[PDB]
This record gives C-alpha cells, structure tokens and sequence, in this order.
C-alpha cells in the first residue's frame, strides 16, 4: 500500500533535511553579500 | 522597533550558544545497537557510546575512530570534529561583539561582524552535520543532542540576519 509522503523515498531523510539547512544558508548568506556593501547598496 | 531587535539578537546568541555547547557536551547524538563495553541498544555522542539498557546501564568508554586518502581525510576531521566545536568559538567570539557592540556605540563595524560571526558559524554547523552523517553510514535514530545542533544552526542564521539588519538600518540613518 503505497504509503503516504512516499515521494520522498528516492531521497534519504538525511538529504531532506540538510536541502532544508542549505537552502536557509544560501539565502542568509546571498542576502549577506548583497545587502551589507555600501557599494552595492 | 530598534530595542526589540537588540533585545533578539542578545537573548538569540545566548540560545544559540548554550545550545551549541549542550550539544557537543552531552552524547545522545545517535541511537545504534552496540557495544559498550554481545551487543545492545546505545546511545552515541560525539566522543562517548554508552549502552541504555542491559547489565551495563550507563557505563560506558570513549569512542575509537581509527578502526583511502579520502576516507582518512573524513575520518580525521570528524576524529577532531573541528567543525562542530568551531562552531562554539564563533558564537562565543560572536556574542563578544554583541556584548561590545552596547560599549562602542560610535563604530558600527563591531555589530557588523558579529552578524558574519552568527552567519559563519551557521556554515561551520551544516558543514559539521554532513561530516558527522557521512562518518556515520561509513538502523538508527538521532537524539535531543543531535537535533539541539540542528536548532543552534537555525538561531544562529537568524540572529545573523537580524545582526545585520541593525546595522544597515544604523548606516541608513547616518547617512539621513
């Protein structure tokens, strides 16, 4: 019986949860580089 | 909303920071069938495996690393695990700068750079987490410890972003 959330078996939980942790860094950081220069902004 | 937002990124590296040594210093980071002395369920940090049921309740040794250039490589970063306990410098340097930054209200540097100290720190934790993991599978469940560093890591990316905010505000209005 095709169980649910079974779309997410071809990755392990432990991909799941470190995509979660880099997308949140990405962001962070290319808001960093992006925001705080005085050249830039 | 100027004093609320100091008032978050103090209470926020402190959280991100008791956390973080919590973490590393206790060992309920894995539970695995194992051996602390036949095998049994154990509970494992990041030095310490200690068995949680059986004869041998709560006693316990250290964990042996070294039982391949890159294999070696893995194993003695996560042997040192250099990244998880840089991880606790960069949130004590940075909350140094947050305690400071009420001192030096004059340069707007210091605030600054402990927004790249929580940001920084929050690299040093996911990059920590994949070693630990890979070391690991190279069944199973992850404990308080574990998922305390994976909160650490999601304070310290706020408190980095908020850090940040304050002083791009500051420059704005210096520049007003």
């Amino acid at each position: 019986k095709p169980g649910v959330f079974s779309f997410l078996d071809p990755l392990a939980y432990e991909i799941w949860m470190c995509i979660v942790f880099a997308y949140i860094g990405v962001s962070v950081v290319l808001f960093l580089v992006s925001r705080f220069s005085p050249y830039e902004w | 909303d100027r004093g609320i937002q100091m008032l978050i990124t103090t209470v926020g590296a402190f959280a991100a920071f008791s956390l973080m040594t919590i973490a590393v210093g206790t060992d309920y980071w894995l539970y695995s069938r194992g051996v602390c002395r036949e095998e049994v369920m154990t509970h494992s940090g990041l030095w310490r495996t200690c068995c949680l049921e059986g004869a041998f309740r709560g006693v316990c040794k250290k964990i042996d690393h070294f039982p391949d250039t890159a294999e070696y490589l893995l194993r003695a970063v996560r042997a040192s695990s250099v990244f998880p306990i840089l991880s606790v410098t960069l949130l004590f340097f940075g909350g140094l700068c947050v305690a400071a930054s009420e001192f030096h209200r004059s340069r707007h540097s210091v605030i600054l750079s402990a927004g790249i100290f929580f940001v920084s720190a929050g690299l040093s934790n996911i990059i920590g987490i994949i070693v630990y993991i890979s070391a690991n599978a190279g069944s199973y469940s992850y404990g308080w410890s574990f998922y305390f560093g994976a909160f650490s890591f999601i304070i310290a990316e706020i408190v980095g972003v908020v850090a940040v905010h304050i002083y791009i505000e500051k420059h704005q209005q210096l520049r007003a």
